[PDB]
RNA sequence: AAACUGCGGACGGCUCAUUAUAACAGUAAUAGUUUCUUUGGUUACAAGGAUAGCUUUGUGAAUGAUAAAGAUAAUACUUGAGCAAUUCAUUCAAGUGAGUUAGGAUGCCACGACAAUUGUAGAGUAACCAAUGAGAAUUUCUGAUCUAUCAAUCAGUUGGUAGUAUCGAGGACUACCAAGAUUAUAACGGAUAACGAGGAAUUGGGGUUCGACAUCGGAGAGGGAGCUUUACAGAUGGCUACCACUUCUAAGGAAGGCAGCAGGCGCGUAAAUUACCCACUUUCGAAUUGAAGAGGUAGUGACGACACAU
RNA sequence: AUUACUUUGAAUAAAAUAAGGUGUUUAAAGCAAAAUGAAUAUUCAAGCAUGGGACAAUGC
């Protein structure tokens, strides 16, 4: 559709073809406020219940300390990492913990 | 000094003072950066008849 | 209160409108006063901008006119006979414009040609 | 008798008739209420015409008429002059009262002079 | 907006009022009168900016209410009286008189009026209508309603008005040989001679105006304020003589 | 002409009655059928008390099934800045048709003029019309 | 001082819940309506009662609570004397692109005045014609995000006649007649973390995203609904009824609506003093003077922007 | 014969963007000062008028 009067299809084609964008569709579907525990919120506040050790993937070899946190808004259970070494001693239960993502976007 | 104009209807004169270091009302007295030279805006109402009524 | 806006109507496509604001005074409405046959009784309404409207409730005398002889004298209204809008107005004897009424030409079929609900009086001519 | 308030100082209405103070939209039209705004009809619990137990407490132009004070006498002595330690007659309102050469000079009888309708 | 507004915001005022953007929150809304909202300059602006007599609005009230300023033949005592077109101004206390004329720089200018020449003020007729009782009359550009004028006086002419007597002296027709001062948009502030008129029945009548030096511009008919006949001016023109300089000697001269 | 409940009469009726007719403005001739005809219409631009104000458009008559009112289809092109291309569009306007235009039919170019609101939708009046082809459906006003 | 009377609180300030051709932006119309204020012009030597403020008796815990009595005034309310505009029926007829048009005349019907007005010294009133005012309000043309796991939608609905109501056109409402109106050029329906615009962030060009928020327009005052005053309110720092809250309490009862300015609880990743002054800008008022948590000043403040120490 | 296209205008709120000038000492700023207010350029998409008819659509 290259014609001078053929602007109806080119707008229709671009509208339909934009939904295949894996990232553009993600920010427009109604799931950030539903499926994402954080949502548009930058950080999250919750409570610590259970502490985990997640063994590293196949190329590596170790146990990564982790905790299980239930938020104060959604109430779901999520797993959080320890940013430093020996920080599992400092962490406790039923205390305010801030959770904000990782290097990769969500 | 500077500019001297006389109000023909308000019975006063508007002047611009400049410091080089009861009938006069002094406002706008501020100095330059770091002090020293100071300026202002002196108003003189001569006769008290106009001063007592042309004043906030 | 009665309103005369189109916000409550439907589009030409049948699409029901959606309410954005509540009722406003600029589109007021008032109930009709069906001027019947009875003792002279007129209520003056306070319209917008302070103007006054004469709302006639019951009248008996109208200042009918004759065009073929150029005479305008009052005559007593007998009864409402024919109405172009509703035959049920005849039974109630509502006085509205265009209502064919009969009179006795003591000072001389008449059609009312005024707005008793607005002007406050009945006038007509000779058919 | 006359009117009166209620046990809680609620006026008994000569119009309505109730044994316990009822509430109705009210203004100075029947005296029971003092409108704060313009047309402030308030539903206030005022007593009715019944005198039952709840009622508990049951209770010069015009100066040209103080006593036949006509005008033409120009009387400033007939007008009351109670004295204070000043001799104080209140006033004489719109009339032909003595001065009356501001009234009829141009404000009432120029009038085809201060009312000229001309060509 | 339940009714008419009483406050005028600073930034919503007409741009030709010289008002600053950080001067204040509100601008003085002119009261209703002979001239329009955007066709008038408030009296407070004249005595605070164009004349610099009053430092602020505190002293503006102590001048107008003192019966010191006379607008046209009569005298006004309103702080925000709508002062529009060249209707005269008289301040006998300071022995100075002015006139509210336009200029090419899109503003209101105060030309100096002598005492003798302040007795008259030309007015442009806006419409001619015949009232009840066969009493025809005209309405001018300041809304002034006068009694029986010349029967030849039409709706879009100009008349020579008097102040003390309030009578008519001379009237100039709207023709192909007159001089006009513009009161509208692009051309407003210009003086020129009407050379051609083109009439479109549907929407507007368009005229052509040629300046004294030969510059030609075009404008709408509502904007044509006739100032004289046969290249003659009946009033004192502003400092720049109402001529339009095409920016060629505006930036260059202002450097020196 | 006279077949309804009320007595249908012209808005401006005067004894000679005469056939009232006023002159419309910017260069529109008065139709012949508006003079010798016996019809009575209270909203006709010529023989009634409705004017023709500023806006004036044109279109193709598509519907001729409503009494003294027709629908004109105006087709234009909408320009889209991003794609630098136009697109076909249309709008339907309800215009009151006076009984003067006896030969008016669907598919004929018609010039319409604005006026005060005559109905909930009808606010334009037919001024003149031009004949066109045929499609075996001679649907008139 | 008071109090009666007049004017104002329909301006201003706040918030963005509703809202998908709705509103809004440009544009044209109002020969389809129009006030308030302001401006120009026109049209008996003075009648009468009662009412507050005023004096006296109280109630109850009371609200900006409350009744009787005795009085006392108007530029408060009426009477009273020297054409304008309104309806109908007929007719004569000149600007405007456009009018049985402004306007005049004929005959009854209705309202029918220019305060029975005011300072010794510095104007006001009653209607009407026209400006105001590009104003307000209705309305014309064009223009808006996604969606077909939305393809057919509407019955006052589309058109006509007559009336009704309105300030006014109009299915805005009622009575009678016809079946019509929209739709693949996306009608109808659904979603919004949708108030719209001037604009902002970023861009070689093209574009993408944001816009509650300085200014303009729209809407609302916890939720609808109905009304009073008047020139403008369907007002809510007005009232009335219900729904949901909240306060004092003498237990009988009373009013209140911080999406105004400070401040509190909760919500949260998320956001400041329970300060002073109308002296700057402007508004209202009986008007040079009174008021303004508008506005200005003062305090916190690493949201940011500019200059600059070791 | 319209329309589209194209060229000129008319009129079009400010603030904001680009800026014309101006030693807030520079700069951010402000329209101030030592009479000037930028002509300030607009304004996507529509609407009015006009010069042209090559490329285009509408039926004769």
């Amino acid at each position: 559709a290259r014609g001078l009067h053929a602007a109806r299809k080119m707008l229709a084609q671009r509208r339909a073809n934009k939904w295949a964008d894996k990232e553009w569709k993600k920010g427009k579907l109604v799931t950030r406020y539903k499926c994402n525990p954080l949502g548009t919120a930058s950080h999250a506040k919750g409570l610590v219940q259970e502490k985990l050790g997640i063994e590293t993937k196949q190329p590596n070899s170790g146990i990564r300390k982790c905790v299980r946190v239930r938020l104060l808004k959604n109430g779901k259970k999520i797993t959080a990492f320890v940013p430093r070494d020996g920080s599992l001693n400092y962490v406790n239960e039923n205390d305010e913990v801030l959770i904000s993502g990782f290097g990769r976007r969500g | 000094t500077r500019n001297l104009i006389v109000n023909p209807l308000l019975c006063r004169k508007q002047v611009v003072v400049d410091i080089y270091h009861q009938t006069i009302v002094l406002n706008g007295f501020v100095t330059k950066y770091g002090g020293g030279k100071t300026s202002g805006f002196a108003l003189i109402y001569d006769t008290l008849s106009a001063l007592k009524k042309f004043v906030p | 209160g009665i309103t005369r806006d189109s916000r409550h109507k439907r589009r030409a496509t049948g699409g029901k409108k959606n309410s954005m604001q509540k009722k406003k005074k600029n589109t007021m409405g008032r109930q009709p006063a069906n001027t019947r046959l009875g003792a002279i009784r007129v209520h003056d309404v306070r319209c917008r901008y302070g103007i006054i409207k004469r709302r006639a409730l019951r009248l008996e005398n109208g200042n009918f006119s004759w065009a073929s002889q150029s005479i305008t004298k009052g005559t007593k209204i007998l009864n409402v006979v024919y109405n172009a809008s509703d035959n049920d107005f005849v039974r109630t004897n509502t006085l509205v414009k265009g209502a064919i009424i009969e009179i006795d030409p003591a000072p001389f079929l008449a059609c009312i040609s005024s707005r008793p609900g607005q002007t406050g009086s009945v006038e007509g001519y000779i058919l | 008798i006359t009117g009166g308030c209620d046990k809680d100082g609620f006026p008994m209405m000569t119009g309505v008739a109730t044994n316990n103070r009822v509430r109705l939209l009210l203004d100075g039209r029947n005296g029971c209420y003092k409108p704060l705004r313009n047309g402030e009809r308030r539903r206030k619990t005022v007593r009715g015409a019944i005198v039952a137990g709840d009622i508990s407490v049951l209770n010069a132009s015009h100066i040209r008429k103080l006593f036949n004070l006509s005008q033409k006498d120009d009387v400033k002595k007939f007008v009351i002059r109670r004295e204070v330690a000043r001799s104080k007659a209140p006033k004489i309102q719109r009339l032909v009262t003595p001065r009356r050469l501001q009234h009829k000079a141009q404000k009432l009888e120029a009038k085809k002079l201060h009312k000229i309708a001309m060509l | 907006a339940r009714g008419p507004r009483h406050h005028l915001k600073r930034l919503n005022a007409p741009h030709h009022w010289m008002l600053s953007k950080l001067g204040g929150t509100f601008a003085p809304k002119p009261s209703h009168g002979p001239h329009g909202m955007k066709e008038c300059l408030p009296l407070i602006l004249i005595l605070r900016n164009r004349l610099n007599y009053a430092l602020n609005g505190r002293e503006v009230t102590m001048i107008v209410k003192n019966r010191t300023i006379k607008i046209d033949g009569k005298i006004r005592t309103d702080t925000r009286y709508p002062v529009g077109f060249m209707d005269v101004l008289s301040i006998p206390r300071t022995k100075e008189n002015f006139r509210l004329m336009y200029n090419t720089k899109r503003r209101f200018c105060l030309v100096p009026l002598t005492a003798e020449q302040a007795k008259f003020k030309l007015c442009k007729i806006e419409k001619r209508v015949l009232g009840t009782g066969a009493i025809p009359y005209i309405v001018t550009h300041d809304g002034r309603t006068i009694r029986y004028p010349h029967p030849e006086l039409q709706a879009n002419d100009t008349i020579k008005l008097n102040l003390e007597t309030g009578k008519i002296v001379d009237f100039v027709k709207f023709d192909i040989g007159n001089t006009a001062m513009m009161i509208g948009g692009n051309g407003m502030g210009r003086v020129g001679v009407i050379v051609k008129r083109e009439v479109h029945p549907g929407s507007f009548e368009i005229v052509h105006i040629k300046d004294a030096k030969g510059n030609t511009f075009t404008t709408r008919l509502n904007n044509v304020f006739v100032i004289g006949k046969g290249t003659e001016t009946l009033v004192n023109l502003p400092l720049d003589k109402g001529i339009k300089k095409p920016l060629l000697q505006q930036v260059n001269e202002t450097i020196k | 002409e006279q077949t309804e409940r009320a007595y249908q009469k012209q808005v401006f009726h005067h004894h000679s009655v005469k056939r009232y007719h006023k002159q419309i403005g910017m260069g529109f001739v008065t139709p012949a059928e508006a003079i010798k005809g016996t019809y009575i219409d209270k909203k006709c631009p010529f023989t009634s008390d409705v004017s023709i104000r500023g806006r004036t458009l044109s279109g193709i008559v598509k519907s001729c099934h409503m009494k003294r009112t027709i629908i004109v289809r105006r087709d234009y092109f909408h320009y889209v800045s991003k794609y630098q291309r136009y697109e076909k569009r249309h709008k339907n306007i309800a215009v009151h048709c006076s009984p003067a235009f006896r030969q008016l039919k669907e598919g004929d170019h018609v010039v319409i003029g604005q006026c005060r609101p005559l109905s909930k939708t009808v606010r334009f009046n037919v001024l003149k019309f031009t004949s066109r082809g045929t499609g075996d459906k001679k649907q008139f006003a």
